[PDB]
Order: structure tokens, then C-alpha cells, then sequence
């Protein structure tokens, strides 16, 4: 049975401020930019719809250079960190970005049609754009996060399925990797192998898994550790309402419609979607710039950060303005002319993570030993590395960490709270 | 590959009863998915579906010739067996069991054709 | 039959004729696919398009077809001598509740 | 007379939690696929406009295997579950999803017309979507959910009435059956035998009836069995304002218009009715994903579950995201054809309900036994099935009980609040 | 630049603020021009005819300074700074004060 870390793990009144410097990244919304023919990305994807993971990195209290260990017992005990206090600041102005297809998969605005559709000739794709779903969430754990998607399974039949039938829909978990899309109101799935026409959606996540965090199984995790707090203020609506083109796969039943006659006649495509919308994104809606105390985490694992790791996911799309960037090829030109200047599209983000941490102590008696194996024996090992397979945004907080609370800002919100 | 080869009498009489027989190989009744159906084709004249089997036992007439038509299937012998009553005359036609694929829209299709068999009512 | 297409055409080696097949509402309105064969005459049926415009395997690259109001097309540009056969749209109908056969258009290839 | 449950039963420190590991329902969101000529359905309608009753069933405390029974008397009293707290997870994202008919009885948008309408030529329906009204509702009972429904009466005259006549209005009650459609701003009625133009209304209630829960006779019910707690929280507005075609049913009054000349000379349909939308979808207007204790239900039935059973009624159009899965007929063709992919709409809907159980005694005096056989004999043949009728999704706890609560998230947060 | 004045050693430049901006895209436009970074074309499926020319892909928004009210005032207000976070608690070195105005609700 699991039990409330608490109840074998000590705490001390021993703390400590710990923050990176200043984050940045800048980079194209929609499409990480390349070399004309290599995956030599030569620019990269930063847009503020992705889930911008950190896989902080804490330094090992055991083999910390305390100003005097006689607080803890080497020869019995070992130390952790546990995550106290989280601020994720933000810089960049508030602002919703944008993003488009060339080709979105658009055959009419059924919102209100004036007359019958036309016909549907050839390749009616459409040059439309649209301002996707506002979402803000913060997810700390020591576990790195767990999103879903809507993936491939194995079909109804096993005839050899034929060309073009069901993709048979699949609930898939995987770890959210930094740099994935969240879920931008077209649903959460895997555009790149679940939508062949390649223009059901925008061009920014048209190749990408829209991840949405699972936070049914991060809660009813045993152990807790994937997160211990947490936070969601995302909304939107429909701002318009349009149709799919293409042959029907489902073709409606005859018992639900009567035939049609002339132009009526011809059924139109009745595969309706939405286009989603970053309604109002105001300071008040804020969760950021505030500091987040994980004292009652919910978890059993009551922010104790296990192996000196912290996990930060943070989505942001009420920074995500994407800002122009034209350059001009010659001034050489007195009257304007179009093609005189070349278009560029850069997101800039900007990132400031600040902590406090209040230093622990581990009793190994046999039993907690035990425990603690069970748990995770990599943490036994570690005072007696798996995650390469995701990328995170590496940061280091090893020399960053300070005793003076009162120096910082979070150290002093800290101080005022306590 | 998937090959169907048809096999019937190529001469019958009036009122009497027809039973063609369409053998499948490279494919299996069992597997989910797989259709077959006949098709038949009177001298000089347009294609005409007459019924279709799936996996699923369901069968499917057409409307004019249900009251006419039966089929079935014999896993034992990978085998589609279609029996046609009360011919008339005018049924001289040539039979082709095509293999159904039976997508997702109920327009569905006949992928590969047999060779076809000629059948003589008179 | 419910589809209906013209009973011959004829094109030279070289031109693209179209084949066009108009059902009504209950089969082709609808939405259900319309499927083209290619057939010699005295022999079994062949696959020539699958789906509106769509290819099968082991189908020449010119043979095309369209999805247009009630009707579909059979496009095929550049004829040639193996284009004398008959064709024949497929698709399935709400009234009968079965699966239904075109008109045969015969087409020809002119000397 | 009616008397509180509490009068007669007494509760125990004797608590267990039981919730489903992980519900996952995936089907079609606007009609069942089925084979070309069968009932045989192959793809279920999974919408977010359904009401999602789940009937759950409990293991039998009687012949339940209990550490020691030493707290209860077998020779005198029996057991019963009592329903103390509820948690209805959602793991899917929020998202409003989206339906529409290619023919709704649209004759014009009569909401800003810039010149007289023109004549109405036979069959002016039009391939029309819509955003469906909000809906968040929850009831928790014993017995099963009862809505409401305006179905067909006896008519006003009995003379055979005449062909197309008015077709009478009827109150109707009805066991809110798992898969029946909520009112979606077009009220409570039974399209399918109250409307013959199949046209007015979306395809994917056509043809099913708009049930809303009766929570005036739920309420007013004297035992309360069908439900003891229960919210809502829905809302929306008129996006657009349509127009009816059609011969006019009831000629307005001479009275009630001067008469017209030339163009307008025409009376134009004055059948309108409105275009619903599912307003702001947010975070802070969630139901779910949040606990909630009945241990002051209002009914006299104070949440005991008899029969060892629950009906959890669920409704969520926040989570209603319809989304695409285009397939591909062949990769073999270079440029894009609209033929080429097939279209597909297939929603997700994830449930994982969870639960803590106080456990009851019920002493077997005279006055006991007469008053729980007027109330139901069938709780009293029990200890010493009829709901075939209606179909749920039947989801059984039985093996799933368990004493730790600390264990689970659920039973952690009842910790935190007992 | 909130985050490096509440993180400047003596919080000089600022002991107390406040922030109550908001806006939404009232209307999605394309820029012209040629195109500085070509859609890569494993992100598209080629076009014929009439769309087989790629549209400018640089989406830009159209900001709106949506309601404006009494309620959301932020002036006409006195704040006390009794409690400045900054280790300077409103002392004015220099007998100088900053005070930064933006006031787009009387604009």
C-alpha cells in the first residue's frame, strides 16, 4: 500500500531560492524553418500553442556544500528536495497569435447559405485562417507529464482493410515532449497519421500530435508523481461554421433525409466542423506571474522532488502573438511595389521560472528502504538516465541556487506567506 | 492475388432450379470484411447485380429477383453457392462472381472478377 | 436502369472522350460512389476507377474520371487501341435497395 | 406518510471507494452506421449531446465479504450502500462540437433582409449548420432518471382529422434512456412523430427525441428515489434567425396585417424559429472534475442506494469536439483531388466515474418492514429485474470496492474534507 | 519589463504597479508580399489550376480593445504602498518619482 510521503520523510527549516536567469526562445509559429533539402532545421518552431517542458535539473543535496550538515545524520539519512513554492513568469506583452492553411479543406460557409451549394469541382480548397483555443495550464511534478491523443488501432475488419476506409480511432497515451501542440479545439489526435488530405487544419499543427494532458491518469496514478499541482483556465467557441469537401464516407441514411429534386437533389457534404476561437484573454485570466504554493499538494508524493528533478509544463497562447517581420530586398525603388519586400513570421517567447525549495531528510530503516525500492528503485540507486527518449528544454538550476530568500522575489512572496 | 473461378451446368430447361458455384482462393470466407457477389450479363446487354454475401452471413437480393434468389457460403470449401429458381428463358446470360470489398459507403464495388461462366436456358 | 449513360461514343487515337453517367438523388445524390469497368467484349469485367476520379492498380495514368452535380465522368485522354471496350458506371440506389449497372456505353476507337 | 431515511438507518465508519478504471466510448457524432440493409449497427452514435446514464451496479453488502461483520447484526438487520460522495472524471478536452442537415428547412435569413423575400419554387432547402445549445447537467439517484418530451396527442377534433392538420401537443414522461439526445435550444419534443418535413431540424436529432430531465416532478416525487442531488448550467443565444417554408398551417390574421400590393402582396412565411449556440465554454463553468458530497440531499431518500444500484446522468456539450479522419483512396496520384480522400467524423468521449460509500444498517422492526414494503417490496424480496426495458450502460463495481480511500483520488479528497 | 524590475537587486525602478489589459482578434488578414519562408512541401499537398498557386501563408491579427467600463478602473483610485515588495518600501532616492500612465480607456 502507498502512504502519504509525509508520514517517513522529515522537513527542515533549511531553503533555498532557485530560478533560471532568463528564458528565451524565438523562432517561426507555424513551421520549423530548414535547409532546402536536409532536417538540418535551420530555424525553429516556437509557437505559444506548444507545451513548453522543462526537465529542471536540481543539484543532489548529498553531495551539496551545506555551510554545516550537522542539521543531518550522513551516516543514516539522505536528503531530497521538495518543491515548496512555484512561480512561472512571463514577460512578453499578452496577445493572441493566428494561424492558416494556404489550402484549408473548405468547401462553403454553411452558417447561412443564401442558395443551394454549387457543385463541388475539383480541389475547392480555400486560402483560411482562424485564432485557435485560448488555453493556459501549469502541471508540476517530479514525473515527466502524460498526455493523449486520438492515434490508429486496428480496424473492424482484418479484410486488408480497404484504401480510404474507417482509420479506426485509438486512445493513446504518450509523454508529452516539449515542443508538442496542445490541443487547439480541433480535438486532440495525430493529424500526421489519422487526416490524409493534409488540409483538415491549419498548417502549424497540420503534421503534429495535438496532446491534451490526461489528467484523470496523472491523478489516479498510484505514486502520484507525474504531477502534484496543477492548474487549467482554457475556453472557446465557434466563430464560424464550416463544411468538409470530399466523397462521403458515411453516407447519410435514407430513413434520415427526403429525396431532393433539381439542385437539391445532390446531397451536400454533411461533414461539418468547427473553427475554434481564442475568445477574451484579459490579466484577470491570468495564471501566470503568481506564486503557486504546493504545500497540500493533492498527491501522495507531497512535492518531494525525486532524482532532483522538477517537471514544468506550461502552455500560454495569451502571449501568442505573432509579430511581422518584413525586410526589404533594395531601396533602390521610389514607388512601392509588392514583391520589393520579403515576409517573415517570428514568435517571440520569453520565459522566467523561479522556485523555493525547503530541504528534506530519509530516514533508510528497512522498511522505508523497502518502500522506497518499490517506488522506484533508480532513487536508491542513485545514493547507494531514462528520459533521453523525449526532448525537454534542458535547464540547470545546479549553480543557480541561493539561501538568501529575501533576495528574490519569490523568496520574499515566500517569506510574506510563511 | 485473390482468383475466383465459376463453375456451373452451362444448359438448363425452363422451371427448373440453377446452382452456380464460385470457388475463392488466396482469401478466406472467415476473415472480416470479405464480400462476393454475381453479377450477371445477358447477351449484349448492360451488367446486372443479383446478390451479395459477406462474412456476416448477411445477404442482400436484388428487389425484382428476391423472391427468386438465395445464397450462401461454405467455409468448409471456401465456396459461394447461388441458386436461382423457376428459370425462364430469357435468363441466358453470363454469370461473373466478383469479389465484393464492401467499403464504408454503400457504394460499394466488385475489385476482381472470375471468368465467367455462360448459362443457356431453353 | 436507374444510371443512365450514352449508348456509344467514339474518339480517334490521340483525343479524350468523356463518359458521363447521370443517376438521381437516390443513388449518385446521395453520395454513393460511382465506379466505372472497363470491359472487352467476351471476356470478364475489369476494374477501371474505384472511386470519383480515382485510379486502381495496374490502371494507365491518363484515365481519370469527376464528381460533378448528379453525374460522374470517365476521362480518357490519349486513346488508344486497347480503349475498345464497354463501360459501365456502378453505384448503389436507395429505391431498390440494391447495387445498380449504367447503359454500357460502347465506346470505339476511330481509324 | 413519508419519513427521512435517516429516521430508521443508521451509517458506519465502515467506508469504501469503487469507480471504473477508464470508460471510453468512440462512435459517429451524428447517426449510427449500420450496413447497407441491416439494423446491424457497426458504428455507434457517440455525440456530446447525449444523455449518458449510467446504471451501476453494487455489490450486495449482505453477501459481501467483509473483514468482521462484528459491526453489524445479520440475525436482526441487513446492509445497504449509501451513495456519500461523487466525482464524474472527463479526461477529453473541451470543445463545442458541431452538426448540421444538407437540407434544413431554411427558406430565408429573415434576420436582415435587403429587399422582399422572392418566391419560395419548390424545395428551397438549403445545406445549413449550427453550433448546438450548452449543456451541463448531472443527477445522481436510485431510481431511474425520468425526463420530459412534447409528443403527439388526440386531436382538437375527432372528424378523422384532416390530412396535415395541427398535430396535437402532449406532455409526455420518459425514462431517460443512455444515448437519448438532449434539448439542444430546439426544444423537448419527439421529432420523429412530430415533425413529417424531417427537414427542420439538424440530422443528428432528425430522428430521436429531445428529452430534458423533469426536475419539478423528480423533486416533488415523495420518495425522491430518482434523484437526490443534481446541477445545471446550461445557456446560449440566437446566433441567426431563420425562416420556415412550407404552406402556412395558421393564416395570420386579416386583422393583424394590412394587406400588401405587387411584390409584397405576397405574404411571406411568418414560421420563424431560431439558431441556438453553445456560448462560452470555460474552465470555470465545469461541473465536472470536481467532488460532490450528498450528505445533505435534499430528498427524504438521503442517498441510499437501494437496490444496490446508481443512475449517474451525464450531459457534457463542453467536450463535444467533432473531429475529422480523412483516409486515402491511393497515394499513387502527384496533385490533390477532392475524390481522392474520404471524409469521416467520429467523436471521442472518455468517462471515469468514481464514488465513496458510507455503509448502512437497517433494523427489521415491524413498523420498518411495512414502511420499506409500501416503499418498494422489492427491497424487502432482496433480502429475504424490471429495468430491461430501458437501456444504460451498464457498468459494474462489483469487484472494483476497496476500504483504502487514501489510495485513490477520490477517496483522498473525502479524507481531506471528513 | 515586469519580470527584471521585480527581479532588480534594489527594486528601484518599481515598489508597485498593476496590469489590467486585454483585447481579442476582431478580424484574421493575410500580408502580401513574396514569400521569405516557402511552406515546406512535405506540408502540403501540390494544387492545380486556380489553387495551384499557394497563397501568402503570413497571417497576422486585428487587435480590439473590447469592453471598456467603470467597473474595470484601475484610476480615480488611491493606492497605498505600504507594503511595496521591493526591498525599497517607497523611499524616493533623489526626491524623484516615476510614474508611468497608460490609459487606452479614455483614448
Amino acid at each position: 500500500a502507498v502512504v502519504s510521503t509525509d508520514e517517513y520523510v522529515a522537513r527542515t527549516n533549511i531553503y533555498y531560492h532557485a530560478g533560471t536567469s532568463r528564458l528565451l526562445a524565438v523562432g517561426h509559429p507555424y513551421f520549423p524553418i530548414k535547409k532546402p533539402n536536409n532536417n538540418k532545421i535551420l530555424v525553429p518552431k516556437v509557437s505559444g500553442l506548444q507545451y513548453r517542458v522543462f526537465r529542471i535539473h536540481l543539484p543532489d543535496p548529498n553531495k551539496f556544500g551545506f555551510p554545516d550538515t550537522s542539521f543531518y545524520n550522513p551516516d543514516t539519512q539522505r536528503l531530497v528536495w521538495a518543491c515548496v513554492g512555484v512561480e512561472v513568469g512571463r514577460g512578453q506583452p499578452l496577445g493572441v497569435g493566428i494561424s492558416g492553411h494556404p489550402l484549408l479543406n473548405k468547401l462553403d460557409d454553411t452558417e447561412n447559405a443564401s442558395a443551394y451549394a454549387a457543385n463541388a469541382g475539383v480541389d475547392n480548397r480555400e486560402c483560411i485562417s482562424m485564432d485557435y483555443k485560448q488555453t493556459q495550464l501549469c502541471l508540476i511534478g517530479c514525473k515527466p507529464p502524460i498526455g493523449e491523443h486520438w492515434g490508429k488501432g486496428s480496424p473492424c475488419t482484418n479484410v486488408a482493410v480497404n484504401p480510404g476506409d474507417c482509420p479506426p480511432l485509438e486512445l493513446i497515451n504518450t509523454v508529452i515532449q516539449d515542443g508538442d501542440m496542445v490541443d487547439t479545439g480541433f480535438g486532440a489526435m495525430d493529424f500526421t497519421t489519422l487526416q490524409a488530405n493534409k488540409s483538415e487544419v491549419p498548417l502549424d499543427i497540420c503534421t503534429s500530435i495535438c496532446k491534451y494532458p490526461d489528467y484523470i491518469k496523472m491523478v489516479s496514478e498510484p505514486y502520484g508523481d507525474s504531477l502534484f499541482f496543477y492548474l487549467r483556465r482554457e475556453q472557446m467557441f465557434v466563430r464560424h461554421l464550416f463544411n468538409r469537401a470530399g466523397t462521403v464516407g458515411e453516407n447519410v441514411p435514407d430513413d434520415l433525409y427526403i429525396k431532393g429534386s433539381g439542385s437539391t437533389a445532390n446531397l451536400a457534404s454533411s461533414n461539418y466542423f468547427p473553427t475554434p476561437s481564442g475568445s477574451m484573454v484579459t490579466s484577470d485570466a491570468q495564471i501566470f506571474n503568481k506564486p503557486y504554493w504546493l504545500q497540500r499538494a493533492q498527491g501522495h508524493n507531497n512535492g518531494i522532488c525525486w532524482g532532483n528533478q522538477l517537471f514544468v509544463t506550461v502552455v500560454d497562447t495569451t502571449r501568442s502573438t505573432n509579430m511581422s517581420l518584413c525586410a526589404a530586398i533594395s531601396t533602390s525603388e521610389t514607388t512601392y511595389k509588392n514583391t520589393n519586400f520579403k515576409e517573415y513570421l517570428r514568435h517571440g517567447e520569453e520565459y522566467d521560472l523561479q522556485f523555493i525549495f525547503q530541504l528534506c531528510k530519509i530516514t533508510l530503516t528497512a522498511d522505508v528502504m523497502t518502500y522506497i525500492h518499490s517506488m522506484n528503485s533508480t532513487i536508491l540507486e542513485d545514493w547507494n538516465d531514462p528520459l533521453k527518449k523525449y526532448t525537454f528544454w534542458e535547464v540547470n538550476l545546479k549553480e543557480k541556487f541561493s539561501a538568501d530568500l529575501d533576495q528574490f522575489p519569490l523568496g520574499r512572496k515566500f517569506l510574506l506567506q510563511a | 492475388q485473390v482468383t475466383l473461378r465459376e463453375s456451373g451446368p452451362a444448359l438448363v430447361k425452363p422451371t427448373q432450379t440453377l446452382t452456380l458455384t464460385c470457388t475463392i482462393s488466396g482469401l478466406s470466407l472467415t476473415t472480416s470484411g470479405v464480400c462476393v457477389s454475381w453479377i450477371r450479363q445477358p447477351p449484349g446487354k448492360a451488367l446486372e447485380w443479383l446478390a451479395l454475401i459477406d462474412w456476416d452471413d448477411d445477404k442482400y437480393y436484388s428487389t425484382s429477383l428476391r423472391t427468386r434468389l438465395t445464397i450462401s457460403k461454405d467455409i468448409s470449401k471456401n465456396q459461394v453457392v447461388l441458386t436461382m429458381t423457376n428459370m425462364d428463358p430469357v435468363d441466358t446470360a453470363t454469370f461473373f462472381c466478383a469479389r465484393t470489398r464492401c467499403t464504408s459507403n454503400w457504394g460499394y464495388y466488385f475489385d476482381s472478377w472470375g471468368r465467367g461462366t455462360r448459362v443457356t436456358v431453353s | 436502369s436507374v444510371l443512365t449513360q450514352p449508348p456509344s461514343v467514339s474518339g480517334a487515337p490521340g483525343q479524350r472522350v468523356t463518359i458521363s453517367c447521370t443517376g438521381s438523388a437516390s443513388n449518385i445524390g446521395a453520395g454513393y460512389d460511382v465506379h466505372w469497368y472497363q470491359q472487352v467484349p467476351g471476356a470478364a469485367p475489369k476494374l477501371l476507377i474505384f472511386v470519383y476520379s480515382n485510379r486502381p492498380s495496374g490502371v494507365p495514368d491518363r484515365i481519370s474520371g469527376s464528381k460533378s452535380g448528379t453525374s460522374a465522368s470517365l476521362a480518357i485522354s490519349g486513346l488508344q487501341a486497347e480503349d475498345e471496350a464497354d463501360y459501365y458506371c456502378q453505384s448503389y440506389d436507395d429505391s431498390l435497395r440494391g447495387w445498380v449497372f449504367g447503359g454500357g456505353t460502347k465506346l470505339t476507337v476511330l481509324g
